[PDB]
């Protein structure tokens, strides 16, 4: 019984970065408390000033990243300040029943509200605002993050061999449509809700203006880059709350990947690249063996380059010329 | 006689919640929600979109000036009749 | 030798329904009966009254599904009544041979055919029509539904474990493709024949106007939701014959889903979101363990609430304070 | 040490072939040198002459496929003849570090360069240009194809059983973005950098004007339609560089399906629809047991007929009605 079990508090940290977890844990099931708190802002989202009417969990998209084990309960704390447009409520799909809590979570500027559930089903799972009749407007606009619950002995390979990371980076993955005039520019807007009508236009053309990694066209590039060593593990959690995407690590591969994100199902080895449907997070984990810029990007490479759904990776260490090597560095035909 | 700025509001904006009832707005068009709202007068319905009311934030959560708020409030009515 | 096998006869019952039948049998192979009549006609799409000139077999978008067991044969008589305007077929993705009977199925207005095939491979299966050089239009303006296999020991867990469903139900989930005028209004057209041409246009475009379950926008609502009960285990078909979905069960998850739809392979657990590839059928099992209504959505949220593409649950019984409770209710931020 | 093995030399062959080679080999690691040319061209892609300002590696699209076996080391010489104007480069999903080798390949026209890496994972992956800045406009273009790498000891089943093929075809799929002038034309190029900012707008949309197997509507069929026999086991590689595809087999099935590619994780059986994500390549098996004419598909159904991603397998041999019987033949309703 949830109101029996210790009651532990967990301060959030920022995407790309996850919050410190324990992975195999000794310890029984606890009630973690967490606190976010919506913040509506116009945000930049490319390298051309092009401006977003954006929706957050915490300030940020994604939303930062919830870590508890299997069996564990959930406790949110959901606030929407006063200085907050719109109201906000909150669906987790790690969560059984009343629309994942959205139904026990709305919340006008000015109101909180604190849902419990538990988080009987290990894996990477996305979490969402869905006020009723305006659900896409919402997640479009950035409300969305990732729940991960994870087996209380930790990940497991296809035949039960214990698999550990390192680190924990997540990438959100988000489809803007941004509204362009007829003078083929893209509009500014004074107010969250002046941006709808022309927003839900593009929407319903399906065609993304922008997808970005984190917020931003090269959000994850330059001083900003996600880092590793050879040697080093890493899980990479990636959700769509609303579209498909298809990562790829340049160089790379996912040498144990959930792409449905469910660690109760074998994962898959040596994939190129993987598939994450919308409304949905997966997960992958690779050891790095070579250094160097990776870049982690959605293999439409259209998306990718040409619309901003791409990252890169700094990797430290030694070069392994097993692996590859330059036979003969570019010359002259003979 | 209604004025093109008003539906171009509501359009933009507006619509967001009103369109389906979004936190119980009254609907565009629900001639028997809005009978009570008719009966106040479109002076009373201008001064609550201007203040805000429940989940409905101030302006309508716009910048529009007060005519052109007026204008959209019109429309309102006008479909509920 | 499929002469020589007794016969049985199947009475199709209209979707979300599915006929009664056996899970595990006892029974040996035998010829299944079963005979479908095509109807050319205008429906209804939306609320609003927008209009599709809609193709369909026995009525209805999908048409039934049909329900036999591994090793069993399909016996399909088709008919095209002359009322009808254009030829047809039927290509059943669960048959070996002749473009999956289509070959050998082709009737005019006031013709019919039977077709006998082996239903070897256990799985949700596609049918549709696919006349030459009309299979797309064929296809996205109706035509499709859903054959099911069942191994003869009823459906089974990665482990073997037998898994059993109280209920199932079938949704066909359609793309359409709804030429406009130049008032921005939906077109309609007198005749089957006269939507061809503007039709075509839009199918090359890939964008769908509409995206529909069993036909309509908000078809499984109100007196036609689906129905469960708390403890309830229902298996959710779901057929896409042209293009991808990804189906999520808001407040539920797929306990064990087969989205390629192939009883021999193992089912994923726990899932939130599943996929759907263009040409196929997919199934998931669910045990509700909260009353309430839930969505049943493609969840890219713009297909689902923009453009059609969902459905509601209504489920009974009493809820599990365990699994989710509200512990503040929205209030005043202190 | 790769140097030090014992270096082969293998001659490859144009799509959809498959050079020869050993499935289950007693060879031990080797390195295995190969040799492409890449070759910029005009070619036309439809039967009403529109034109691609293409780019190939070996004159095809897709270049040809190469197969080695886990644990040996690919050698390949990538030549730019001084005929091209732009640089190329190559990455390879199926190797480590150096973005797939691109950042080791960057040869200029009258350039040629060395690449060794060892192929570590078995599976089909891409391999695809990506010049910096570049890499979309490259990949649509026509330079991607397939690296096979076999497991030492062939291909098996998810029990470990082994499967063999009797012949292997190669099957890329080429979204294309062909620009079209104020008449509603396709664009004709007099040169390739010509096409290259309108191609660009084109691709920002996201909608290929045409999607086309191996290089042209119309490529595998008639005279040059894929072959097969009853009893035949025929494996079927697909591969998609940019967007996600959905293979079937009218008529068919997958027997045995990486969707993802990759041999070290068991395959489904039975599939009617696979699919293959957008930077990828996936491997079916099928043995025939029913002779004629198949078609094989991309399942978007407007993207095979409408749009070019279709081909044809006859296929020689006895009818079998068991499989599959007409009962009645289409005749007049009484
Ligand atoms: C300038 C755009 C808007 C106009 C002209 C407008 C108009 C109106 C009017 C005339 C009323 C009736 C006043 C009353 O209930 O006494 C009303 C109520 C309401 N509106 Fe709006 N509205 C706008 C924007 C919005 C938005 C954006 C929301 C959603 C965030 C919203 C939600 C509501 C709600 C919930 C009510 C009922 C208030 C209650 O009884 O608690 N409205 N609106
Ligand atoms: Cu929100
Ligand atoms: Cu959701
Ligand atoms: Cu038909
Ligand atoms: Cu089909
Ligand atoms: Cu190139
Ligand atoms: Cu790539």
């Amino acid at each position: 019984d949830a109101d029996k079990l210790p009651h532990t508090k967990v301060t959030l940290v920022a995407p790309p970065q996850v919050h410190p977890h324990e992975q195999a844990t000794k310890s029984g099931p606890k009630v973690v408390e967490f606190t976010m708190t919506i913040e509506e802002k116009k945000m930049v989202i490319d390298d051309k000033g092009t401006t977003l009417q954006a929706m957050t969990f915490n300030g940020s998209m994604p939303g930062p990243t919830l870590v508890v084990h299997e069996g564990d309960y959930v406790q949110l704390t959901l606030v929407n300040p006063a200085t907050n447009a719109m109201p906000h409520n909150v669906d987790f799909h790690g969560a059984t029943g009343a629309l994942g809590g959205a139904k026990l979570t709305n919340v006008n500027p000015g109101e909180q509200a604190t849902l419990r559930f538990k988080a009987d089903r290990s894996g990477t799972f996305v979490y969402h605002c869905a006020p009723e009749g305006m659900v896409p407007w919402h997640v479009v606009s950035g409300m969305s993050g990732t729940l991960m619950v994870l087996p209380r002995d930790g990940l497991k390979d296809p035949q039960g061999k214990p698999l550990h990371y390192d680190r924990a980076y997540t990438i959100g993955e988000f489809d803007l449509y941004i509204p362009k005039g007829p003078d083929g520019k893209y509009k500014d807007y004074a107010t969250l809700a002046e941006s709808y009508g022309d927003t839900v236009q593009v929407m319903r053309t399906l065609t993304p203006s922008h997808i970005v990694f984190n917020g931003k066209v090269g959000a994850l590039t330059g001083a900003n880059a996600l880092t590793a060593k050879v040697g080093e593990t890493v899980l990479l959690i990636h959700s769509q709350a609303n579209r498909d995407t298809r990562p790829h690590l340049i160089g790379g591969h996912g040498d144990w990947v959930w792409e449905t994100g469910k660690f109760a199902n074998p994962p898959q080895r040596d994939l190129e690249t993987w598939f994450i449907r919308g409304g949905s997070a997966g997960a992958a984990l690779y050891t790095f063996k070579q250094p160097g810029v990776y870049a982690y990007l959605n293999h439409n490479l259209i998306e990718a380059f040409e619309l901003g759904a791409a990252g890169h990776i700094k990797v430290e260490g030694k070069w392994n010329d097993d692996l590859m090597k330059q036979i003969k560095a570019p010359a002259p035909i003979p | 006689q209604l004025d093109p700025a008003g539906e171009k509001l509501y359009r933009s904006a507006c619509v967001v919640c009103h369109a389906s009832g979004v936190a119980n707005a009254p609907k565009l068009g629900d001639k028997q929600a809005w009978a009570p709202f008719l009966a106040q007068g479109a002076d009373a319905l201008l001064a609550t979109v201007l203040k805000g009311k429940g989940a409905m934030p101030p302006r309508g959560g716009t910048a529009a000036d007060e005519a052109t708020l007026r204008a959209a409030v019109a429309y309102m009515m006008d479909a509920a009749r």
